[PDB]
DNA sequence: CTGGAGAATCCCGGTGCCGAGGCCGCTCAATTGGTCGTAGACAGCTCTAGCACCGCTTAAACGCACGTACGCGCTGTCCCCCGCGTTTTAACCGCCAAGGGGATTACTCCCTAGTCTCCAGGCACGTGTCAGATATATACATCCTGT
DNA sequence: ACAGGATGTATATATCTGACACGTGCCTGGAGACTAGGGAGTAATCCCCTTGGCGGTTAAAACGCGGGGGACAGCGCGTACGTGCGTTTAAGCGGTGCTAGAGCTGTCTACGACCAATTGAGCGGCCTCGGCACCGGGATTCTCCAG
């Protein structure tokens, strides 16, 4: 499983920016827009995984996501 | 001409696997834990860390061991041309 | 078949005392659980911090309402000291 | 033959439950003993909280021609309400958006 | 017989096995996840000269400080071949 | 005569259209296979629920969301409209992620 | 400890000579070396030699040496004082770098000069315009440079 | 009253020095003192809150380090 | 007579004060502040003296680093001026309003 | 004349053992036990929570080694799991 | 008459009381029950870290040429170390002061 | 600055559905009734430390001139980003199939709480001496205006 | 770019001094030995859900082309703030005095943990219908170009 990273299309990144209501997008936000996407994914999925191989098992449970959400002070509510 | 063979032993005694005791396949040291077996020693042990030292692999990218695979083909030429 | 615990119940008692015809999507009901849970342990937490702090090994209506007052910003604080006051007599009224 | 069998969330008069909340403290880990009205005014103050936020949800919910609350409902009031989104400022909500708003600058002129 | 490509194979582990950066005999290995090598004390006239993250020497980027670790897999084996190649010098 | 509107009016009008909906704007699909392509270099063969993933996900466009709002006020103060590089990374490096 | 350093360079280096180029100490300050290199095989240089000095540095390896042309030579990077503008010499030089090996880069640059970032903008004008007589330049410059 | 005015004009200076400033406008003496001042009554009422549920009448060096920690400015040195 | 132009006594004064660790508030009037500031909630209270100097610790690193926030918000505003615009852009970045 | 207890004996030890020629001033004594406290502070709080969720009850070098794991960043996390973990194994060995 | 206490730090080669680690534990309102290897192992960490910490604070001190560690070289050691920056970069040191540290765009064109 | 054209947007009505809402076991977690050991409230003594005040110093704060360098408004440009038609691709939905791993219960036993006894390692309190603060005299690096 | 004058600025020696490192006495918390009890670790079993694949739809994505708005470099101007100097003021230190409130010990009783017996409240499961999501069509409105 490799190269996917460019799977976060230009349309998504467009839609993702101006939800937060941006009104133009230079050309050079993409590829870093994917960067700190990434560093975010490594930052949730390393605690979360963790998580998970503590109560040893092999499965990740959304409780364990959410788990990691609220150790980094951004706790997530629709999941229990 | 007669310390060569005490050479060549102690040679393999510090390179030879510890779990095969016969030659090495691509084996890496995963870091801190001395590990010596081979790749395919641990290839189906991969989890719990480590098959003894039970430490977690840090080292997710592989980090393949160069100079010792370059140690241990000149360990062959050595071998091969000390039994003429 | 095991046995699974939430507040489903009162909120939706909750909701039909304050607007007796509306009504709630399950993932609404979700996020309630999970918002009154966090409440939940802000408060336990904050309380024992306040039992720790004072040599203290009881948690005491005091420390939970200094708790309350430590979190809740303003004027929930003024209302939520008030109601659980009044509750706290009532109870100990019967 | 003892006594009618009274909740304590009866005795103080609230729909939260008190003897859960007694329990959940006992054997949350937060002292080796409880007094007995710490989950009385507990139960109280989140019984109070959620009233607000579901009158709060309910008044959107009316407010957008709808009778069912949804988290759209709950994100908005939340985000609202000042108070509400200080005390919940880092928390998010699942599928619940963001509120419509556009700085002037660029609003065409 | 075949003597002086013994001595030139000899030469080709020193040279793997030389200071990269301070060409001097490793005396026991310190090893960064990069697995260079070094001989002590470069990484400290390294974190000398500068007050910041450190730079990959051999490589490009792969080294922040006691990152390395004590690698003891030639320590044992330096002072071992230089006894057999003194010996050996001695024997023929 | 092909009509075409001023560049800005539309983007006003999808701002508005997403800023009023709630529906999820990345791709599942791929996300999922980017997720459980950072996952593999922890853990081999590690077993993901929808649910978790979609909590991911629900992390992820509320996280970028987020710096998008921080980096467009980080740009209208640098007396421009147009978001740049050095926008986010000014929001990010002010916030304490860097 | 930059002392020794300089020892083992020059060790080696005498059992293993290099090809065409040499070095060595002009004394017993074995901070201040000369170097002759020869011009680069089919190349606008071919046939001359330049002859260049080096200046240890008092934490060598940790620092790169003071290295200038005392030969002149038409290049878009190098000026008139024998002053050369090589990356390898300013920001990403590692106590790796040996003289050997730098020397080698010195006969690259002479195949391929860098216009992007001149120490002689006029010359580097003459590289990218007309790569053509720019050899015709740097050629008749090595006799009576070089030669 | 007038206390706010204590921190001396030179004072926000210093202290703009020391967080690397170049130099000064006229408009941020009066909104550095405000958000200074902001931060206090951040503070003291979460210091007073605990030495009145402690049944203190004084301001103890522990309840203000307390108060620190619950905002995620933990301080060290004082206990 | 001699005249420094504007530009180095400030980097000279930046330069002493980032190597300083005292206290660059004075301790009266901020005391007199801090007891002002706390006789709102309750009267008559009491301070100790290492209460106060852990307020006047805090505060002013809490200054210093939205100084310098804030000074990186004008390099970013291509300025070297610090303006309130920049106070208020770095105060409602790191979530304080 | 109450008895109070601090980690200063225990800091100059391990200084005279690393440092055998530094010595500590009283606000910095003070700033490092503060510092170790509140590691403390964050390991125990992490390894009871880390215990509580799995419907656990002991706690254990497994969940604290976790906690480490999850506060301490990077190859500090690293050093410091083999470190406890050589300094148990070698405490049950005798 | 029974045996000689060897201290528990002892018997795992520990300077940090192994002891009064377990006694904060089991009256720390934490679990009802505590493992025997949880305190061995939570001393050792904590040793870990105020060694690196006491070490850097040397390196800087002994850099500015003092033989006592006041909070100026804790806080530069500590902030200057990347990793124990964001670990600590949200606490806050008496007399510690900032980094001497100056904009490219404010020093002189020179 | 004032009107048509178009395009998106808004508003209204008919339709099917599945998720919100409601009802029936029932089981366990809530209640009620005694009992006991104890932690917190309460009283009393105290003395450390915080508050208040008076006098001498002077560093730092404050006020005013100045002139210069930076904030800021107006102008030109070109190029980089946006609106839109077109082709492609893989997301997306639906269905099906195998099974690995998550989710229970039994049962044992081995680890850990609790208790009593004993003592020494760590804490309270003198205690002198050397690292460090300060003064003063330098040598010395760096700005700044004139050339 | 260079140079001398001037303003800081790093360095060394001498001298005081109080904070620290050590030493000593003492006690309570840690250690050793013992006991009993339940937390959970292992084994066995069941099946919900993850994974994988296949096939049809089409909506979103890639690509491109014109073209215009704005990011940017530049310039000029004007007010505003750094730099300096003269004139205060109150911080700072010290020294003294007073006493309120923190901190400790000793009682004593309400009160919450604990256990046993009971029962009903909320949850799992299992229906059931209307709020709504959707489709379709008609009315409303805002931008844009031309006038
Ligand atoms: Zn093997
Ligand atoms: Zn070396």
């Amino acid at each position: 499983l490799r190269d996917n990273i460019q799977g976060i299309t230009k349309p998504a990144i467009r839609r993702l920016a101006r939800r937060g209501g941006v009104k133009r997008i230079s050309g050079l936000i993409y590829e870093e827009t994917r960067g700190v996407l990434k560093v975010f994914l490594e930052n949730v999925i390393r605690d979360a995984v963790t998580y998970t191989e503590h109560a040893k098992r092999k499965t990740v449970t959304a409780m364990d996501v959410v788990y990691a959400l609220k150790r980094q002070g951004r706790t997530l509510y629709g999941f229990g | 001409w007669a310390h060569s063979r005490a050479a060549l032993d102690r040679l393999e005694k510090l390179l030879r696997c510890s779990r095969c005791t016969n030659i090495l396949r691509e084996p890496v040291c995963l870091g801190g834990c001395e590990h010596i077996f081979c790749s395919n020693c641990v290839s189906d042990c991969i989890g719990t860390g480590c098959p003894v030292c039970y430490t977690p692999a840090w080292i997710q990218d592989l980090k393949i061991n160069r100079q010792l695979d370059s140690m241990i083909q000149l360990c062959s030429k050595l071998r091969n041309l000390l039994h003429d | 078949r095991s046995r699974k615990e939430s507040y489903s119940v009162y909120v939706y008692k909750v909701l039909k005392q304050v607007h007796p015809d509306t009504g709630i999507s399950s993932k609404a009901m979700g996020i309630m659980n999970s918002f009154v849970n966090d409440i939940f342990e802000r408060i336990a937490g904050e309380a024992s911090r306040l039992a720790h702090y004072n040599k203290r090994s009881t948690i005491t209506s005091r420390e939970i309402q200094t708790a309350v007052r430590l979190l809740l910003p303003g004027e929930l604080a003024k209302h939520a000291v008030s109601e659980g006051t009044k509750a706290v007599t009532k109870y100990t009224s019967a | 033959a003892r006594a009618k069998a009274k909740t304590r969330s009866s005795r103080a008069g609230l729909q939260f439950p008190v003897g859960r909340v007694h329990r959940l403290l006992r054997k949350g880990n937060y002292s080796e003993r409880v007094g007995a009205g710490a989950p009385v005014y507990l139960a109280a103050v989140l019984e109070y909280l959620t009233a607000e936020i579901l009158e709060l949800a309910g008044n959107a919910a009316r407010d957008n021609k709808k009778t069912r609350i949804i988290p759209r409902h709950l994100q908005l009031a939340i985000r609202n309400d000042e108070e509400l989104n200080k005390l919940l400022g880092r928390v998010t909500i699942a599928q619940g958006g963001v509120l419509p708003n556009i700085q002037a600058v660029l609003l065409p002129k | 017989l075949r003597v002086e490509e013994v001595q030139n194979v000899i030469n080709a582990m020193q040279k793997i096995l030389e200071c990269p950066i301070c060409l001097e005999l490793i005396k026991e290995p310190v090893s960064t996840k990069c697995d260079h090598i070094f001989c002590k004390f470069c990484m400290l006239k390294l974190l000398n000269q500068k007050k910041g993250p450190s730079q990959c020497p051999l490589c490009k980027n792969d080294i922040t400080k006691r990152s390395l670790q004590e690698s003891t897999r030639f320590s044992q084996l330096v002072e071992e071949l230089l006894k057999i190649i003194c010996a050996f010098q001695l024997d023929t | 005569k092909p009509h075409r509107y001023r560049p800005g009016t539309v983007a006003l009008r999808e701002i508005r259209r997403y800023q009023k909906s709630t529906e999820l704007l990345i791709r599942k699909l791929p996300f999922q296979r980017l997720v459980r392509e950072i996952a593999q270099d922890f853990k081999t063969d590690l077993r993901f629920q929808s649910s978790a993933v979609m909590a991911l996900q629900e992390a992820s466009e509320a996280y970028l969301v987020g710096l998008f709002e921080d980096t467009n006020l980080s740009a209208i103060h640098a007396k421009r409209v147009t978001i740049m590089p050095k926008d986010i990374q000014l929001a990010r490096r002010i916030r304490g992620e860097r | 400890m930059a002392l020794k350093r300089i020892n083992k360079e020059l060790s080696d280096l005498a059992r293993d000579p290099p090809a065409q180029s040499s070095a060595g100490p002009v004394g017993d300050d074995m901070f201040h070396w000369q170097a002759t290199i020869m011009g680069p095989n089919d190349s606008p240089y071919q046939g001359g030699v330049f002859f260049l000095t080096i200046h240890f540095p008092t934490d060598y390896p940790f620092k790169p040496p003071k290295v200038a042309f005392t030969t002149r030579i038409y290049h878009p990077n190098i000026n008139s004082n024998g002053s050369i503008c090589l990356d390898i010499l300013r920001s990403q030089w590692s106590p790796a770098l040996t003289i050997s090996k730098v020397l080698l880069s010195i006969s690259s640059l002479l195949s391929d000069p860098n216009p992007d970032d001149p120490l002689v903008p006029e010359i580097a004008r003459i590289y990218k315009t007309d790569r053509d007589k720019y050899n015709r330049i740097s050629r008749e410059w090595t006799q009576k440079y070089a030669m």
